């Protein structure tokens, strides 16, 4: 499995891991005018998961199942135990982590759902090298009180960073400066609009690259930039893959 | 999904020096010309895009006025183009008449300049951002070894330095004509070499040339479409302080860049 460990967590290693993740996710992807790869869709359940291993400061490892149709976490394994979100594809437990003690987490893999249950938002959740390391520990032991917030860290540092180079870069600054950050409006805008930007990119095919609707993406000055077309470098040189939305 | 097929969209069009595509004096007469004008809210700067490949302001259609290069672009009655296959816009922002291959061009920077239909040479005069947000985008440009691009030698050269959030010279203004401008001196543009003996990328007074058009591709390059080349770190060695224009290759990481805004 593709892997990232605490013992070898460096800007270069992180960048490779994210790079290999993108390309692994985009195997058999479709392509538009924009040249931004569109994730696969109506994938057989048997083939719909990509496994990734994360190893923390103790020599302890979790394996996360990423749904390749939407780049979200569906489930994970710690040792002989595994944990599934409620909204994991209903057949997922028969395909992944078969030989383990399977538990249902009583919430969805969405930010909204995670934030409601953990009582804690992304804005107030630190991201960084050591948070990532701790998020892996809490999942490994499955400390229910820390499961949600751990997912907030790891979903952002792995999956959302794979979706957006801005976010990747945000994590790289953190590794190099040795400084934690909480996501601002810039990061959140992207996370919030991934599916919507996917839709507008694909719909724009028939309006000469113009969107049906505008999307507001913040910069690091908190100024909202309206993206109503494919001609914005903050989209085109940022978002690395899209959700399947249109034929 | 009916949102896969949007019916229309009204937006602006910006380009050279961040000026907007504007029907001169909001005149509605067939063949009323189109110019660069400073961007605003007026209806004559509002362009409605449709699936039929028309682009419209004041209920009339954007169009070339001649098969040969050099004539004005205008609005005319849309019923005139009912047998035409219309406009096409590349990823790069080249707006091209599908039939004649002529492209929306601005032969001078200056406000009130006549927009003409010219032969495509991928110059910055021929790059356009279709979109309501017409302002330059301020950002850092990050490349090899997680370093930032920085304007140097009194804004004449450019090369990678360690990224410093405060540093003024590491900021770049991404204009609607695909130019990459020095942030606190927006008359200066990033430029491929004008001397044939050099591949060195430098900073020069913005002129609307092919040397000065740059496209941030989704595959992570900064492409000069006219020269079929991309920005690269000389010898994959950031310490050489030289950024050069090269043929796209997957040999190192020196051709990979990220926009951080
Ligand atoms: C941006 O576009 C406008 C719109 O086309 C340019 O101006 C126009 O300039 C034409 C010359 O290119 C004017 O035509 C002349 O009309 C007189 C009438 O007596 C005629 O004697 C001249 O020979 C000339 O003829 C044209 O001959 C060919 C015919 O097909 C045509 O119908 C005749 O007009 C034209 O009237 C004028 N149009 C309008 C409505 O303004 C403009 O050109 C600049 O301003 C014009 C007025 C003129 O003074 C030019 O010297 C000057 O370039 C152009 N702007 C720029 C800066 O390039
Ligand atoms: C694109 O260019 C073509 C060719 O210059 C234009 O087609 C001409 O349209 C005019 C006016 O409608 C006719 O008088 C000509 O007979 C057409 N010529 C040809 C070769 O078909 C077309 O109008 C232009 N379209 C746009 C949208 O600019
Ligand atoms: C509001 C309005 O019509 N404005 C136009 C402006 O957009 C531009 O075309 C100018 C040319 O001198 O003429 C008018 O001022
Ligand atoms: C989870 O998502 C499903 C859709 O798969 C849904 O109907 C439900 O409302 C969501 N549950 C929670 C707790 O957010």
């Amino acid at each position: 499995n593709l892997s990232l460990s605490q013992s070898n967590f460096s800007a270069d290693t992180y960048k490779s891991f994210i790079k290999n993740l993108r390309k692994q996710l985009t195997i058999g992807a479709s392509y538009g005018s924009a040249g931004i790869p569109i994730l696969k869709h109506s994938v057989p359940i048997c083939e719909r998961f990509l496994l990734v291993d994360l190893t923390n400061g103790d020599n302890e490892t979790i394996t996360l199942a990423i749904n390749v149709e939407d780049a979200g976490f569906a489930a994970y394994r710690a040792a002989d135990r595994s944990y599934f979100f409620q909204n994991a594809p209903p057949i997922a437990s028969y395909v992944i982590f078969t030989d383990t003690n399977q538990n249902i987490m009583n919430f969805n893999n969405t930010f909204e759902s995670i934030e409601i249950v953990g009582g804690t938002t992304r804005s107030e959740t630190p991201l960084g090298i050591m948070h990532f390391e701790a998020s892996i520990f809490h999942l490994f032991v499955h400390d229910e009180n820390y499961v949600p917030t751990s997912f907030l860290v790891l979903i952002q540092m792995v999956l959302e960073a794979a979706k957006f180079k801005f976010i990747e870069q945000k994590v790289i600054h953190s590794i190099m400066d040795m400084e934690d950050f909480t996501p601002g409006l810039a990061m959140l805008s992207l996370e919030e609009n991934w599916t919507q930007l996917s839709l507008q990119l694909q719909a724009s095919e028939s309006l000469n690259g113009v969107f049906g609707d505008s999307v507001s993406l913040y910069n690091s000055m908190d100024e909202p930039i309206g993206v109503d077309s494919m001609y914005y470098p903050i989209l085109t040189a940022n978002m690395a893959f899209q959700l399947y939305q249109c034929p | 999904n009916e949102q896969c097929s949007p019916q229309q969209r009204t937006t602006r069009i910006s380009g050279r020096d961040g000026l907007c595509v504007d029907v001169y004096g909001a005149l509605t007469a067939d063949g009323s010309r189109v110019i660069l004008y400073p961007c605003g809210q007026q209806q004559n700067q509002q362009w409605t895009f449709y699936p039929d490949n028309t682009i419209r302001s004041l209920g009339k259609c954007l169009a070339t006025s001649a098969l040969s290069s050099g004539s004005n672009v205008v609005i005319t009655n849309c019923d005139y183009l009912r047998y035409d296959d219309g406009w096409m816009v590349s990823s790069s922002g080249t707006m091209m008449n599908k039939s004649s291959h002529l492209v929306l061009t601005a032969n001078a920077a200056t406000s009130r300049t006549n927009l003409t239909g010219e032969n495509n040479v991928f110059a910055a005069k021929q790059a356009w951002r279709i979109g309501n947000y017409v302002e330059p985008i301020v950002t850092t440009i990050i490349g090899l070894r997680h370093m930032c691009l920085e304007a140097t030698d009194n804004d004449t050269n450019v090369w990678l330095e360690s990224c410093v959030k405060n540093k003024t010279k590491q900021y770049w203004a991404l204009y609607s004509d695909d130019t990459i401008r020095v942030n606190n001196n927006r008359n200066l543009c990033v430029s491929s070499s004008t001397d044939s003996s050099s591949k060195l990328i430098v900073i020069r007074r913005c002129d609307g040339s092919i040397n000065q058009r740059w496209v941030f591709t989704p595959q992570g390059t900064i492409s000069n479409p006219g020269y079929e080349a991309v920005m690269d770190v000389a010898q994959n060695d950031v310490y050489l302080k030289k950024i050069v224009l090269s043929s796209a290759t997957d040999k190192g990481n020196g051709q990979q860049w990220t926009v951080f805004y």
